[PDB]
């Protein structure tokens, strides 16, 4: 077995503010005064050799639903229309263009490598380590002292027991908890809020202890070399490490929500909420 | 003016023709020259390299190649080109200190 | 005393004396002149980038050394036409070398001498990185004129 | 009506007819959706390019030898009563009596500046400044590059004047080049965080200029309408 | 999904709202089209204020599907 | 070269010193000429000798990140006086900006940029797929005239 650092990962949710986000706060505004130009332009360059006739126009070719009545008649209106037409396409181009370049170029941060960047090489004191007190990991950071950057930091956070030391990573209290291998490869294999980066440093071995030079020694020496070979250990691995019950994680890049998509919702009841107001107006000139 | 063999790379003889060097370093050296009074004609490398140390005469003894070949054994008596700064050739020739970092 | 490249770091007796990567140096403190006491006191352990790279200097060219921090006439510089500083305490041989935060400058190197030096040092500039590129011709980039 | 298509759409148009032309006008159709189909999915890359840092030459440059030429902008900082200051006031007298109003008190006070735009440029050393590049997480602070900059020089080993050991310090600083060592000491005290890949990231919430690199067609079509008109009208005035 | 299709079936009925100046079943017919990017004919509303809502739903729909084209950028790059 | 050197008293890149072995050159006075033909797709050496190679040509570019820390400088025979007048007036030239102007007298930079450049230059000849289906349409149309008059 080795050592390898568990991580807590995230459950993925790209964030937008509302459907108008790319858009800044100022280019719908010219956006529509340049349509009420070439709209009402259009309508008297056309009149000299139909309002509603150049109004509806050319507020429906932008909104792609051919709506109402209205048409080019003279040599005028028609190349205007027929531009108009090019520059209401361009904007809807542009904007799933810069929305695609925006919902794929958004991960969440690069998760952390193992013990070999120097991301980890100064803790900076937002996101922290542990390891349980007076273990065998402290032993070997202690006599490498190039990592007491480290090591001072991980002076003031150790856990009683990997239990509440791995325990308090489920709730966000902790980051990181560094173990050996043979019980993170195990933990994480039962529920799914945590996942290894695998990466081995310590290719040390597990054993069984006793005081030196008992009655005992050669015996266990032997009598565990003969359960290698005749698959008692490796009945034990199945047996006993029910491992599967996870997955890959295929890192789902954010479905939105409804919290997500609430603006244009906004916009239909603001469509709504027209109704019975303009139906007082416009029948009462009636 | 700067002097040459050099009408002709190595793997083809040598014609003794005078040519032009201009560029950096010769502003540098003259900047120098005038702050230390020299009066020079300047040289060029017959080896086409800058020059090491390799096992020669099929024996077991050393000979410096290169320019810094041509240097030691007294011919040259300056080395002003990018000659880089490294232990193996510290050890037998003076360099200055360092101005093109 | 400050540099990036030699941190000086107080002891704890966790064992007894700062090991593990040190080496130790001395600064002999005092004041009130009028004490007429033994002058001097004690310091702590020095390490960093140019501590390491002095160890590998030391156990390769066969010698032993003993640093000690300065305290008065401070970081080399020039007054009354004098020599204080970190040259002048190795003009006036209580020293017998610096090594750490200097340059080679034409007055820092009349009086003492220098070596090959391993960094590279000058006037730089510092800016920002200009966040946003939108190219605003792109709405007739894609598709070349041939189409 | 072969516009409408290609684009969005007109109003519904009449003349669809000719039992034969009802399949020219779906061709069309078909063209019109492939064709917008890989348009607004190319363009959906132009949106995605590398960052960009301005191209500064040496300080032997229009942008700081004269920097009223583009008169508002730049100011450049530092920190006077040093070792830094007096190698300016040897070629480059002007630009101290320009610093003025931007005399930042201690080396780390410009790292507040250049967090609110209060500094443009600012003038220092180089190693300082380079172990200060991996410094800040925020990673909108870097340096220029190296082969350029003022003051050529480095630091030293300092050995009493005709000593006999500045004969064997060198063999042993340029033996730790010359066999690969210092720049691991390097990497072990100096490299910091963010000397990594400048990757691509997202562009910003569209502004007018860019977007309006096409209201400059607008208007030029607007134009060819009344040229048009008026050249029209001519046949009714005839 | 879901309530995009309340909305709809709403705003489609309350087109009736015209009667204080065409069946459900011709409503419907119309809004759930344009949604989908259609073409199919369609008999047009009555009423100015009819086509402002319908210019309202209208633009709902461009939203929508410029919206879902860019995500499936996503789950195709996999 | 100097950098060869570098190589060979180094062992945990053998596999590279030897797959050089069979491949130097004679001087760089070749090889920049050689990557603007595709034989040899990479080279290896000097700053001063590389990052002016984007000023006049701009085919060929560097990539960012350094290798070995070394400084150029002139070479003297064995402790010579001029050892130490040298050193006084090199020093001479890093505060009067010598260096500073010969940085501009010769090494006429700024001529291009690295400038990542724009993706997915979509062009004619790899979207004709659609042209050719639009121009069958079209000449099919004027065939199948041809055919319907029997349905009348
Ligand atoms: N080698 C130089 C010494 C020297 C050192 C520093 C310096 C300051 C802070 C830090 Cl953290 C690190 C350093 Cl290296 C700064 C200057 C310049 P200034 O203080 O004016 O900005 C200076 O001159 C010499 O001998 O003149």
């Amino acid at each position: 077995q080795g050592l390898t650092i568990l991580v807590k990962k995230e459950i993925p949710r790209s964030t937008l503010d509302s459907f108008m986000q790319p858009f800044q706060s100022t280019l719908w505004l010219l956006v529509g005064l340049s349509v009420h130009v070439v709209a009402v332009m259009l309508y008297l360059l056309d009149r000299f050799s139909t309002l509603s006739s150049a109004m509806w126009f050319s507020w429906g070719v932008l909104l792609n639903s051919g709506i109402g009545e209205g048409a080019p008649r003279s040599f005028s209106a028609r190349i205007l229309g027929m531009v108009w037409a090019g520059f209401a396409m361009i904007i809807v181009a542009s904007y799933t263009a810069n929305l695609a370049a925006f919902l794929v170029l958004d991960r969440p941060e690069e998760r952390i490598t193992g013990i070999n960047d120097p991301r980890l090489r100064n803790p900076s004191d937002k996101f922290i380590y542990a390891t349980v007190k007076q273990s065998s990991v402290d032993i070997y950071f202690r006599r490498q002292v190039e990592l007491s950057t480290m090591y001072r930091h991980m002076e003031k956070h150790n856990y009683e027991s990997a239990a509440e030391a791995i325990q308090a990573v489920r709730d966000n209290k902790l980051h990181a908890f560094i173990w050996d291998s043979a019980v993170l490869e195990f933990e994480a294999s039962q529920k799914c809020d945590l996942v290894t980066t695998g990466e081995l440093f310590f290719r040390s071995g597990f054993g069984i202890g006793m005081r030196k030079d008992s009655p005992w020694k050669q015996q266990v020496s032997l009598s565990i070399l003969k359960s290698h070979e005749n698959g008692f250990m490796e009945d034990l691995d199945k047996t006993w490490v029910r491992y599967q019950e996870c997955d890959s994680r295929s890192n789902a890049p954010a479905t939105l929500t409804c919290e997500n998509m609430a603006g244009v919702f906004m916009l239909v009841a603001g469509g709504i909420v027209a109704g019975i107001f303009l139906i007082f107006i416009e029948i009462a000139y009636k | 003016i700067c002097t040459g063999p050099n009408d002709t790379s190595p793997g083809s003889p040598r014609h003794t023709v005078p040519q032009c060097c201009y560029g950096f370093c010769i502003d540098l050296l003259i900047k120098l020259a005038r702050t230390m009074q020299f009066t020079y004609e300047v040289h060029l490398v017959a080896d086409g390299k800058f020059g090491t140390q390799e096992r020669v005469q099929n024996s077991n003894k050393k000979e410096w190649n290169g320019m810094m070949g041509e240097l030691l054994s007294g011919q040259a008596d300056m080395i002003v080109a990018p000659l880089t700064i490294n232990n193996e050739r510290a050890q037998y020739i003076e360099f200055s200190k360092p101005f093109k970092y | 005393e400050e540099a990036p490249f030699v941190i000086v770091e107080s002891v704890d007796p966790l064992s007894g004396t700062c090991m593990r990567n040190t080496v130790p140096c001395q600064k002999r403190i005092i004041s009130e002149n009028k004490t007429d006491e033994e002058p001097g006191y004690i310091k702590k352990c020095c390490k960093g980038f140019c501590i390491d790279i002095l160890k590998k200097i030391s156990k390769s060219v066969k010698f032993t050394y003993d640093l000690y921090l300065v305290t008065n006439g401070k970081h080399g510089k020039k007054i009354n036409g004098t020599w204080n500083g970190m040259i002048g305490e190795v003009v006036m041989k209580r020293a017998y070398m610096a090594v750490g935060s200097l340059t080679i400058n034409e007055e820092r190197s009349e009086v003492v001498d220098f070596s090959v030096p391993f960094i590279e040092t000058g006037i730089s500039v510092m800016v920002s990185r200009s966040n946003g590129t939108v190219s605003p011709s792109a709405f007739l980039e894609p598709f070349s004129a041939c189409v | 009506l072969l516009w409408g298509l290609v684009f969005n759409n007109s109003v519904p148009v009449q003349n669809p007819k000719g039992t034969t032309s009802k399949i020219m006008v779906s061709v069309w159709a078909f063209f019109a959706v492939i064709f917008l189909a890989s348009y607004t999915a190319n363009l959906a890359a132009f949106m995605i390019q590398e960052e960009y840092v301005d191209q500064v030459s040496g300080l032997s440059d229009k942008k700081f030898q004269r920097p009223n030429d583009f008169s508002p902008p730049f100011r450049f900082g530092t920190v006077p009563n040093g070792s830094t200051e007096r190698n300016i006031r040897n070629n480059y007298a002007e630009m101290h009596a320009y610093m003025g109003k931007f005399n930042q008190r201690g080396v780390d006070d410009a790292l507040l500046s250049l967090k609110t735009g209060k500094l443009d440029a600012f003038i220092y050393d180089a190693a300082v400044l380079n172990y200060m590049a991996g410094r800040d997480e925020g990673c909108k602070l870097v340096t220029i590059g190296s082969g350029k900059v003022f003051a050529s020089t480095g630091y030293g080993i300092a050995i009493q004047k005709d000593s006999g050991w500045k004969r064997q310090v060198d063999l042993a600083i340029l033996q730790l080049f010359g066999d690969g060592e210092m720049e691991e000491l390097e990497a072990l005290w100096l490299t910091g965080i963010c000397h990594n890949e400048k990757n691509e990231v997202m562009s910003s919430q569209l502004d007018i200029d860019n977007m309006a690199g096409v209201f400059y067609m607008l208007g030029a079509a607007m134009a060819l309408s009344l040229i048009t008109f008026i050249s029209e009208h001519l046949f009714y005035w005839q | 999904w879901v309530m995009m299709f309340v909305m709809l079936l709403i705003v489609s009925a309350v087109a009736v709202f015209v009667f204080e100046y065409f069946t459900i079943g011709k409503a419907i017919w119309l809004l759930w089209g344009l949604v989908f990017n259609n073409s199919v004919p369609v008999q047009n509303p009555k009423g100015t204020t009819s086509k402002i809502m319908v210019s309202v739903w209208a633009f709902f729909a461009v939203i929508f599907l410029a919206s879902y084209t860019a995500n499936l950028a996503a789950f195709m790059i996999q």
